[PDB]
C-alpha cells in the first residue's frame, strides 16, 4: 500500500499570497509518461470536489489560480490569487495501484493579525482530565474563533 | 448532467448490519467502475471498495476485508455497500464515487484506477451501542447528530454550546 | 500428444502465478517462489483496455427507426426495402466476425511477443553466468539469493560481480 | 469557372483521399463520406528525442 | 569501443492512433480524410451547372416572368437553385410528377 | 517514469541520425559519428508508400448523385433513402476507423521488428568479439577503427582475425 | 541486386526440401541430405486451412434476387436502388481487396515468424558446441554423425557429450 | 441426405482396364477430398487412393501407384476410379468414400486425411482369366459371383451348397 | 493525355532573377513528384530539382542549391521554377519533368526517384550581359537566338552563315 503523505498540516496566509502545499508519496507514481495522482478539495461540510487530475490539470470548471506541479515522488497544489471562497482542505491521492491512497490533508486558514479573544472565547487568532473543549471554523468574514472548553 | 445519491445511512450497534444504496444519473452506469470512500468524524479520507463494471471483480480495503461486500445492478443504475458486523472504528460519512476510467479490467487486485470524478453528497453511518435517546441554551446527552462543534463525551453522547429541534428522537426545547 | 516445433518455447502456463500476466519463477538455496511483473503487466492491461474499447466505441450510431408499411401494391419497393437490409445484415456480420477473428489472432501473439520480450531482456543479463535450457528456464553457475533474483527482475544484474565464481563451473564436472 | 469531381451544397472538394467529412450529400465520383474527425495514417517511426518525464 | 543499433527521431508533432495507443506522436504520416472543401460550385465535369437564381425549377420551365433573363446554355451537368428561389408557378395549383421531371431534367447534354 | 520490462529494448530515438531510418552509432579511437542504413530505408520506404497506396487507391468511386426529392406524401420512401444513407455512413466510419487503427498497430510494429532485425544481423557476426549491453549497444574487446566497423555495417566482418585480441579481454581487469 | 539489411537472414529458398514447408538440411562425414519438419509442416498446414476457411466460410448470404423494374415515371425510385447496389459494390471492393491484402501480409509473416522459430529452437540447444554463420546455418566444432543430427532435429540433443571436444576446436588454428 | 452411388464394376481379363464412377448427393461435393477404398473377398479394407477437392492432388496406395487414375467432375458431382493393367491381386470390392474435412490442403504426399464419414453402398470388381460361363440341389462351375459362402476353387470358377438363378450367365436350373 | 507546357524563358542579366512556369494537364498532378532538368546548348542533361506531390520536400542539385527555389499550385496544375542571381553557367533550355512513382515519399534528400515519364517542350533561359539588340546573306551581332548552328563569339552576340526576320528586336533585312 503506497503512502500519500503530504507538508504542512495547516497554513496560513492573508486573502492574495501564493500557497505551496507540498505531497511527497511512498514511491513513484508515473508510468508511461502519466502522473496517477489528483488533488481534490473539501470545502468543511461539503463532499470533495475534483480540482486537479493527472497531476496538473484543472477539471469541469475550476478558476486559473489553481496550479498543480511534480513527478515520480513529490507533488504540490499551488493556489494564487488566494480568494477566501476558497478555504478549505486539500488531499492528495494516488490511484496508480490499488488501494489508492490519499493524503492526510492539508486545511487552509486565512492569516490575519492577532486579535484575543472575549470572555467562552469568543474571537482569537490563532485540573487534570475534567475539560474539554470545542473550537469552531473561521466564519465567511470575522477570520478568528469562537472556541468553547467544558 | 452527472448526478450520485447516497442512501440507507444511520445509527446501529456494533456487531449488525447495514446497507447503502447510491442512485446513479446523469452518465452511462454500466460502463464504469465504482468505488465507495468513507471519512472517519474529523478524519482523513479512506478508500473503502472498488467494484468493476461487469461486476465480476471486487476489491476492498484490507480494513473491510470479510465484512463488506460491494455490489451492483445496472438495470436500476444504482450502487450498493452491504456492511456487516460494524466495529465503531467503521463510524464514518461514506462517499460515493465514479471512477474515471471507461471499462476498466479489473483483472488485477493491484492494477491502476482512475481518478475520482464525482461524488455523492455523502451519507454518513453512526456505530454505537448508545441508544437513540433525545436532545436532553446548552443542549446536552443527545445521540446521534446533530452553535459550536460537539464533543462526543465518554458516556457516549454528544455535547456543545450554542450563542432546540433533534431530528432522530422527536422533541422540541 | 505431439506437437510442431513452431510451437512457442515456453509451453505451458502457471496457476500459481496469480499476481499478474507475465513473471517469473525461482529455485535458489533459500525457496522457490513465483513474482508477476506488475510494470509489464499494467502495460499490457492499459493497452488491451484501449483495444476493446476502440473495437466498441469507434462505432457510430445514428437514431434510426428500421422498420416500413406498405400495401399488396408497393411490393416492388419492399422488396428494394429487403435487400437495404439484408445487405447490412451481410455486411456487419462478416465484418464483425473477421474483426473479432484477426483481432483474436493479433492479440494472442502481442502476449507471446510479451514473454518473449521478458526472456529476451534476462538472456542479455545474465550472459555467461548461466545456461539457456529450455521452457524459457536458465540455470545458474553460481549461487543466487534473493538480491541477485530480485535483481535480475529488477533490470539491474551485476556481471562481472558473479562470472568470477561461473567461470570455473563451466569447466568442472 | 474552376473544375472539379465531387461538388457539395458547401464547395468542391478533391478526390485524391479515400473519406471526406465535408458533406454527406455529394455529386461525382467522390471520396466516401465518415463521420470522423482525424484518418493519420502513420508512414514512419515513433517519434521518441527524449524519454523525459517519462 | 561502441557500435549501436538505433533509429529516426525528427521534430515532428504528428500524432496517430494505434488499437493499443490513443495519441502516439511519429515522425511521419499521411491523412487518409479530406477535411477541407473549396466554398466554391465549380464546373462538375468540363461542363457548367445550370444556375437559376431567383426562380426555381418550375419557375424556368414553365416560363415565370421574372425568370426571364436566364442564359440557358446547350447542356450542363447539375442544377443549382437558392434557397431563395420560391419563383415558381405563379397562379396556384399542382405541378403533376413535379420531382420526376427535377430528376430528369437533372442534366442534359 | 517507469515502465513495463515488455517495452522495446531500445529505449529512445536519435534526432542525430539524420540520413535515415534505422542506422548505426560508433565510438572508436577516431571519433564519434551515426550512420544511416540507406538500402533499409529505401526498402522500408519502398513498402510503406506501397501500403500507403494500397489503403488509397483499392477504393472504388462509381459517378454518384446522392440526394433525392420527395413530397409531404412519399415520406416512407424518404425515410428508406435515409436509412441507406446512415446504414453507409455507419459502415464507413468503421471501417475507416479500425481500419487506420489496425494499420497504425501494424506499421510502427513494422518498423520495431525492422530495427530487432539489424541488431540480430550484428549480434551474429560480432560473436565473442562483443558484449551485448543494452539499449541495443555492443562494445568491443578490440581496436575497431573505421575499417572494423564500415565493415560490421557492410555485413562484411571478420571474426576470426579480431577474436585472438578479444579473447584475452575477456579475462584482464 | 543490393537488398536491405531488414531483410530476413535466410536469403533463398530450397526447390530441394520437396516433403514440407520449412526443414533442415545437412553436411557431415556421411553425405548430404534435406528434411521436412513434418509435425511442423502439418501444424502450419492446419492452421492456414482454418484461416481460409474462415475468410470464406464466415459469409452471410440470403436469397436475394436483386432487380427491379421500373418505368419512366418511377425515376427517383430507380436511382435509389442504383445507389444501394454501387453503394454495397464500393463496400464489399474495399474489403475483399483489404482483406486479401491485410491477410496475405500476415500469412508470409507466420511464415517467416515460423522459420525463425525453428532457427531459435536450434541455436538454444547447440550452445557452443557450434557457431553460427548466417543464411541460418550452424557449423559444428565436432563430428555429427546421423545420430547427432537426427537428434538436433529431434529436439533431444545432448551439450555435455559433444561440449568437450568441440572446447578445444574453439582453440585451434 | 447424404447419398453415395458407385458402377461400373464387373468381371476383366488380367492386364486390362475398368473405370469406376461414383455420384454424389446430399452435400457440397466440390469441397471434400474423396477416397476410394477396397476389400479382398474376406480380407481387410484397403485404403486406395485421395484426390483433393480442387483436383490437383491426387495421392494412392503404394499398391497402385502407376496404374490407377482418381479423378472427379464437380459438374456433375462424380468421381472417378480408372484402374489399369489389373492384377488378380486387385480382385475387391470398391467403397468410394467422403473425407470429413472441409477444404483440406493436400499440399503434401503424407499430411493427414479427415476420417471417412459416409460410404457407397460399394461395388465389387472380380480380376480373372476365367471367362463368363453358366451356372453349370447344388451349383458348381459358374463365374463370377453369384446357401452357403462359395469357395473359389483352384479351376478358377465358384462353388458352394445350398440346403438356380444365375445373374451374369442367363440360366434357369 | 498528357501534355506539359513551360513558360516564362527568355534573356536576363546574371545576378537577376528568373520565374518558369510549366501547366500540366492530362493527368493527376496533386499525386506526382515533378522535375526540373536542364541542357547547356549543347551539352548534356542536368537533373536541377524535384518537388514531392504534397510539397513538403523540395530537393536540388549541388548547383543551384540556395538559388532556385521549387514550388507548385495543384489548384491551378502548374509548377514552377523560381531562379535566383543566375549566372550564365544556368544558360540552358529547361524542360519540366513528370516523375513515374505514385505519391513517392521523399522522406529524405538521397532516395530514389521513378523515372521522367513525360518532358515539357522545354523554354530555353539565356543568361547574359549581353543587350538584346538588333539582327545588324550574312546575319552577324544578335542577341539572343536565333542556316547553319550560330556560333557565340567573344563579344557576346550570334553569329553564321545561311545558303532575315529576328523575333527579340524587331527588325526585316
Ligand atoms: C489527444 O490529444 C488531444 C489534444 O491535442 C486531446 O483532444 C483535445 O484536448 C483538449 C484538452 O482537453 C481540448 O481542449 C480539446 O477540445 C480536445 N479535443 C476534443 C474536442 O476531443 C485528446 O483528449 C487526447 N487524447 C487523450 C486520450 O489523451
Ligand atoms: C534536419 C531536419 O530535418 N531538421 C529540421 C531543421 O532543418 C529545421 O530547420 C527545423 C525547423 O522546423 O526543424 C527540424
Ligand atoms: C477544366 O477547366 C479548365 C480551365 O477552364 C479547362 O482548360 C479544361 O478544359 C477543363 N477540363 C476538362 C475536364 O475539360
Amino acid at each position: 500500500d503506497i503512502v500519500m503523505t503530504q507538508s504542512p498540516d495547516s497554513l496560513a496566509v492573508s486573502l492574495g499570497e501564493r500557497a505551496t502545499i507540498n505531497c511527497k508519496s511512498s514511491q513513484s507514481v508515473t508510468f508511461n509518461y502519466k502522473n496517477y495522482l489528483a488533488w481534490y478539495q473539501q470545502k468543511p461540510g461539503q463532499p470533495p470536489k475534483l480540482l486537479i487530475y493527472w497531476a496538473s490539470t484543472r477539471e469541469s470548471g475550476v478558476p486559473d489560480r489553481f496550479s498543480g506541479s511534480g513527478s515520480g515522488t513529490d507533488f504540490t497544489l499551488t493556489i494564487s490569487s488566494l480568494q477566501a471562497e476558497d478555504v478549505a482542505v486539500y488531499y492528495c491521492q494516488q490511484h496508480y495501484r490499488t488501494p489508492p491512497t490519499f493524503g492526510q490533508g492539508t486545511k487552509v486558514e486565512i492569516k490575519r493579525t492577532v486579535a484575543a479573544p472575549s470572555v467562552l472565547l469568543n474571537n482569537f487568532y490563532p485540573q487534570s482530565g475534567n475539560s474539554q473543549e470545542s473550537v469552531t471554523e473561521q466564519d465567511s468574514k470575522d477570520s478568528t474563533y469562537s472556541l468553547s472548553s467544558t | 448532467q452527472v448526478q450520485l445519491v447516497e442512501s440507507g445511512g444511520g445509527v446501529v450497534q456494533p456487531g449488525r448490519s447495514l446497507r447503502l444504496s447510491c442512485a446513479a444519473s446523469g452518465f452511462t452506469f454500466s460502463t464504469y467502475a465504482m468505488h465507495w470512500v468513507r471519512q472517519a468524524p474529523g478524519k482523513g479520507l479512506e478508500w473503502v471498495a472498488v467494484i468493476s463494471y461487469d461486476a465480476n471483480y471486487k476489491y476492498y480495503a484490507d480494513s473491510v476485508k470479510g465484512r463488506f461486500t460491494i455490489s451492483r445492478d445496472n438495470s436500476k443504475n444504482t450502487l450498493y455497500l452491504q456492511m456487516n458486523s460494524l466495529r465503531a472504528e467503521d463510524t464514518a460519512v461514506y462517499y460515493c464515487a465514479k471512477d474515471s476510467q471507461l471499462r476498466s479490467l479489473l483483472y488485477f487486485e493491484w492494477l491502476s484506477q482512475g481518478y475520482f470524478d464525482y461524488w455523492g453528497q455523502g451519507t454518513l453511518v453512526t456505530v454505537s451501542s448508545a441508544s437513540t435517546k433525545g436532545p436532553s441554551c446548552l443542549v446536552k446527552d443527545y445521540f446521534p447528530e446533530p452553535t459550536f462543534p460537539a464533543v462526543l463525551q465518554s458516556s457516549g453522547l454528544y455535547s456543545l454550546s450554542s450563542v432546540v429541534n433533534h431530528k432522530p428522537s422527536n422533541t422540541k426545547v | 500428444g505431439l506437437f510442431g516445433a513452431i510451437a512457442g518455447f515456453i509451453e505451458g502456463g502457471w496457476t500459481g502465478m496469480v499476481d499478474g500476466w507475465y513473471g517469473y519463477h525461482h529455485q535458489n538455496e533459500q525457496g522457490s517462489g513465483y513474482a508477476a511483473d506488475l510494470k509489464s503487466t499494467q502495460n499490457a492491461i492499459d493497452e488491451i483496455t484501449n483495444k476493446v474499447n476502440s473495437v466498441i466505441e469507434k462505432m457510430n450510431t445514428q437514431f434510426t427507426a428500421v422498420g416500413k408499411e406498405f400495401n399488396h401494391l408497393e411490393k416492388r419497393i419492399e422488396n428494394l426495402n429487403k435487400k437495404v437490409d439484408d445487405g447490412f445484415l451481410d455486411i456487419w456480420t462478416y465484418n464483425a466476425e473477421l474483426l473479432v477473428l484477426l483481432e483474436n489472432e493479433r492479440t494472442l501473439d502481442y502476449h507471446d511477443s510479451n514473454v518473449k520480450n521478458l526472456y529476451e531482456k534476462v538472456r542479455s543479463q545474465l550472459k555467461n553466468n548461466a545456461k539457456e535450457i529450455g521452457n524459457g528456464c536458465f540455470e545458474f553457475y553460481h549461487k543466487c539469493d534473493n538480491t541477485c533474483m530480485e535483481s535480475v527482475k529488477n533490470g539491474t544484474y551485476d556481471y562481472p560481480k558473479y562470472s568470477e565464481e561461473a567461470k570455473l563451473n563451466r569447466e568442472e564436472i | 469557372d474552376c473544375n472539379t469531381t465531387c461538388q457539395t451544397p458547401k464547395g468542391a472538394i478533391n478526390t485524391s483521399l479515400p473519406f471526406q467529412n465535408i458533406h454527406p450529400i455529394t455529386i461525382g465520383k467522390c471520396p466516401k463520406y465518415v463521420k470522423s474527425t482525424k484518418l493519420r495514417l502513420a508512414t514512419g517511426l515513433r517519434n521518441i528525442p527524449s524519454i523525459q518525464s517519462r | 569501443d561502441t557500435l549501436c543499433i538505433g533509429y529516426h527521431a525528427n521534430n515532428s508533432t504528428d500524432t496517430v492512433d494505434t488499437v493499443l495507443e490513443k495519441n502516439v506522436t511519429v515522425t511521419h504520416s499521411v491523412n487518409l480524410l479530406e477535411d477541407k472543401h473549396n466554398g466554391k460550385l465549380c464546373k462538375l465535369r468540363g461542363v457548367a451547372p445550370l444556375h437559376l437564381g431567383k426562380c426555381n425549377i418550375a419557375g424556368w420551365i414553365l416560363g415565370n416572368p421574372e425568370c426571364e433573363s436566364l442564359s440557358t446554355a446547350s447542356s450542363w451537368s447539375y442544377i443549382v437553385e437558392t434557397p431563395s428561389s420560391d419563383n415558381g408557378t405563379c397562379y396556384p395549383g399542382d405541378f403533376i410528377d413535379y420531382e420526376e421531371l427535377r430528376e430528369q431534367l437533372s442534366s442534359v447534354s
